[PDB]
């Protein structure tokens, strides 16, 4: 029963240096490959460095050899990843994997053991709560949401109604404004003729600042 | 170049002409087989290739667990000696903390070295099979990983290949409880064998004599299971040194004889108790009473001094004067007059007492010569089959010449009065005296 | 350097039909060291095939790699449900790790025109300095679209972020927010805000627009 288990999320400022984790249990750091991989938000899968137990040699890519370093404790069986001078263009989840692969003459293995991840978001941002600006409506059925704007740090949870409203709901995903806070929309679909009736609230919740706002959503001609 | 005298006063056979080979010592050798501290591993894959290698490596991982389980005539003149005794010293030398290391350094680069162990005997070391180096550098580190996978089937048969030895070596030493003898191909193939005897510290007419006839070096080798530590795999193999060679050695084949009398139980009996072989030996003569335990391989003779007496050279006397006053020869006493005939060299010994029908066949045609009662000798020459009662004996047909040596049945000379009739193991100055007490003492009575 | 590339982008297909996931990489890489990889949105990398074509151990038989040289393919002879995710492709040389674009599995649907509507700036957030105008591209099919600005038919240019949602669980369509974030005094200096759809299955684009007033 091997298990990879990373330290958890960090956020840190321009110019600044991480540690991020990767424990080892149920197995010895001595015979593992240990390779750090990292995913921006939305993009694809992009490699870093790593450690070869077998050789106890480490390896880095060019493109951050300047600027990071892989530490292999075999003691602990604990790999740590150092990476300085931070920018906006490192905000990634990073993960430790075992990308090895060994081989001989009689054949070639390898081992696929992962952690869990370690986001790491990295803005000069502090704390903030959102504004929520409506998306008021205007043939046989209307759009209308709200915007979720100017928010630090993620997440941000939208229902609607109190959760009543469910069908034709689409909450987008945020988006990392050039300001350095996340914004998001959330949009619902109903038919036309329901909005001279049926009053609609979003309801938005940001927890890191206890920030909630029930936002109601009228038509606008 | 062999002869053969018949005896027909004693009813006894001589067959000279013979090359000595006896086994005066003994020769110990360190066979090594490097191993493989291997364990349950963590490819458990269901490719077909995967599957099968699975499998054989535990043939070699049991094969292991099997080793580690194992280290936790006048024949009643004969001696008893232990024969591994030499080998099984060896062994407990290897034991000794230190001298397994000797071995692996010795023969860490080298397929073969000389080795002195800690008592100061220099032994031949030879490392046989490299299953360590096949399967810790191109298997194992593809077993202890998560997912595997084989690259080629040749693979798989090749292993075979590699594993099967180790197997069959196991086999035997499981079966035989670590001393195994004749010592198969297995334990030593011909080529390791030979290269073992021209390394030995021996005569180059030692070397000459054991390269020839390699299947009775083998009959006469034992291999010892020894010691199983670190990663090596020791055995010891005892091969025999032979110290005495080429001294003339000869044959001596013996049968009752009885009187002649028709009536029954009315018969004294008398055998000859000192066949088997015997060879020159520093000035003395070896004599093996089982001839069963020497084996004769053309003119030469291989036997092992485990199973002789060391008798004086006038015993080769009691062959044409059986009485004599240098030696006292041995003889048996009984009154069982039964036939049976005993196969020479170059002919066959027939006794034919009683109402038995003895006879002397051919090939073209059966019973070309009949006998009468007693005890008579054909030679091999132009006689191929011999049947004495319901037992039919085939002669050797192996070429020589035959001599008839007449004389008087010596048992005419002695009073079937009080002839002592249980006589198991005496002598004719024994008989002469176990005459004169019944008859010397009973006359003056 | 050793530069992989991956084809196609989005491979749409429904379960019981083959998937052919190509992978082409600009010099030889060795066929030892060759693996892909799924993820699904959320979890880590799942290793599938190494080695170009051994299996790796518990993935189903519908998995088969092949490829030498320069070019490389992973096949899936029919598709499960929990198949549809994003397939990479990792080359090695010398210990140095690439990793492939990646490719898409998508679910396939008859396709679907987007619902364009467009919202312009609350009242509300004005009165703070910025404007932001939202166009939602609502349900549709499949995910390639591409949305235009147009300011008083002035082509927009580095002001909008567009963000997409996951291929909806039940119908399987895509939903788009792109949104325009402008100055207060930029928004209140132009007229006619339009937002411009182009999408396979709309015949010709369609546009929605706004004046200020
Ligand atoms: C399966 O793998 C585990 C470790 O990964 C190992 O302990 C176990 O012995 C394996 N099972 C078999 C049948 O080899």
């Amino acid at each position: 029963q091997v298990q990879l288990v990373q330290s958890g999320a960090e956020v840190k400022k321009p110019g600044a240096t991480v540690k991020v984790s990767c424990k080892i249990s149920g197995h010895t750091l001595i015979k593992l490959s240990i390779h750090w991989v990292r995913q921006a938000p939305g993009k694809g899968l992009e490699w870093m460095g790593g450690y070869e137990g077998e050789v106890d040699e480490i390896f880095y890519a060019q493109k951050f050899q300047h600027r990071l370093t892989v530490i292999a404790d075999t003691a602990t069986d604990t790999v740590y990843m150092e990476l300085g001078r931070l920018t906006s263009d490192d905000t990634a989840v990073y993960f430790c994997g075992t990308l090895g692969v060994t081989v001989t003459e009689a054949g070639l293995g390898i081992d696929d053991y992962w952690g869990q991840g370690t986001l790491v978001t990295v803005s000069s941002a502090s704390t903030k709560g959102p504004s929520v600006f409506p998306l008021a409506p205007s043939g046989g059925t209307a759009a209308l949401g709200c915007l979720v704007k100017d928010y630090f740090p993620e997440p941000v949870t939208v229902s609607w109604n109190s959760g009543a409203l469910t069908s034709g709901v689409h909450t987008f995903p945020a988006v990392l404004q050039s300001s350095g806070l996340y914004s998001l929309s959330s949009v619902v679909t109903v038919p036309s003729s329901s909005l001279g009736t049926q009053t609609y609230i979003c309801n938005v919740n940001h927890k890191p600042s206890n920030t909630k706002v029930d936002k109601k959503v009228e038509p606008k001609s | 170049n062999i002869t053969e005298e018949f005896y027909q006063s004693t009813c006894s056979a001589v067959s000279k002409g013979y090359l000595s080979a006896l086994r005066t010592g003994w020769y110990t050798s360190v066979i090594t087989i490097e191993l493989s501290n291997i364990k349950e591993n963590k490819c458990n894959g269901t490719d077909a290739k995967v599957k099968l290698i699975k499998q054989e490596l535990d043939k070699y991982k049991n094969a292991v667990t099997e080793l580690q389980l194992l280290m936790q005539f006048l024949g009643f003149l004969l001696g008893v000696g232990s024969a591994i005794a030499s080998g099984v010293a060896v062994c407990k030398v290897l034991h000794l903390e230190g001298e397994v290391n000797k071995i692996k350094s010795a023969l860490l680069s080298t397929n073969k070295a000389v080795v002195s162990l800690s008592n100061g005997v220099s032994v031949l070391t030879f490392k046989v099979l490299d299953l360590k180096n096949y399967i810790d550098k191109q298997l194992l580190p593809i077993l202890n990983k998560q997912s595997c996978s084989i690259s080629n089937i040749e693979t798989v048969i090749e292993f075979q290949q590699k594993n099967n030895r180790l197997l069959e070596i196991t086999r035997e030493f499981s079966v035989n409880a670590g001393v195994t003898t004749p010592v198969s191909t297995y334990m030593l193939t011909n080529s390791e064998l030979l290269s073992l005897i021209n390394d030995m510290p021996i005569t180059n007419d030692q070397k000459k004599l054991m390269s020839n006839n390699v299947q009775i070096v083998r009959q006469q080798s034992y291999s010892i299971m020894c010691i199983i530590k670190e990663e090596v795999l020791a055995y010891v193999v005892q091969l025999p040194l032979y110290g005495v060679i080429d001294t003339p050695c000869w044959k001596l084949h013996t049968s009752p004889l009885c009187t002649t009398n028709t009536k029954e139980g009315s018969n004294i009996c008398l055998t000859r108790t000192d066949r088997g072989w015997y060879c020159d030996n520093a000035g003395s003569v070896s004599f093996f009473p089982q001839a069963e335990t020497c084996k004769v391989q053309s003119n030469r003779v291989f036997c092992d001094t485990m199973n002789s007496l060391t008798l004086p050279s006038e015993v080769n006397l009691c062959n044409v004067d059986i009485f004599n006053p240098k030696y006292d020869c041995k003889i048996m006493t009984s009154k069982t007059d039964v036939s049976s005939s005993v196969i020479t060299s170059l002919g066959a010994i027939v006794s034919c007492y009683g109402k038995t029908k003895c006879t002397a066949s051919n090939k073209n045609r059966g019973i070309i010569k009949t006998f009468s009662n007693g005890c008579d000798y054909v030679s091999n020459k132009g006689v191929d089959t011999v049947s004495v009662g319901n037992t039919l004996y085939y002669v050797n047909k192996q070429e020589g010449k035959s001599l008839y040596v007449k004389g008087e049945p010596i048992i005419n000379f002695y009073d079937p009065l009080v002839f002592p009739s249980d006589e198991f193991d005496a002598s004719i100055s024994q008989v002469n005296e176990k005459i004169n007490q019944s008859l010397a003492f009973i006359r003056k009575s | 350097e050793i530069v992989l590339t991956q084809s196609p982008g989005t491979l749409s297909l429904s379960p019981g039909e083959r998937a052919t996931l190509s992978c082409r990489a600009s010099q030889i890489v060795s066929r030892n060291h060759l693996a892909w990889y799924q993820q699904k949105p959320g979890q880590a990398p799942r290793l599938l095939i190494f080695g170009a074509s051994s299996r790796a151990t518990g993935i189903p038989v519908r998995f088969s790699g092949s490829g030498s040289g320069t070019d490389f393919t992973l096949t899936i002879n029919g598709l499960a449900p929990e198949d549809f995710a994003v397939y990479y492709c990792l080359s090695s040389d010398s210990s140095i790790f690439t990793f492939g674009p990646g490719t898409k599995v998508d679910f396939k649907r008859t396709v679907a025109a987007p619902s364009v509507f467009i919202f312009p700036p609350s009242d509300e957030q004005l009165k703070s300095g910025t404007a932001s105008v939202v166009c939602l591209l609502n349900n549709f099919y499949p995910r390639e679209a591409k949305v235009q600005w147009k300011v008083d038919n002035a082509l927009q240019s580095g002001n909008s972020q567009e963000s997409v949602t996951e291929q909806d669980s039940k119908d399987s369509t895509y939903s788009l927010s792109s949104t325009l974030t402008l100055s207060k005094a930029d928004y209140e200096k132009h007229k006619v805000y339009a937002c411009e759809v182009t999408h396979q299955g709309l015949s010709s684009p369609v546009t929605k627009s706004f004046n200020r007033g």
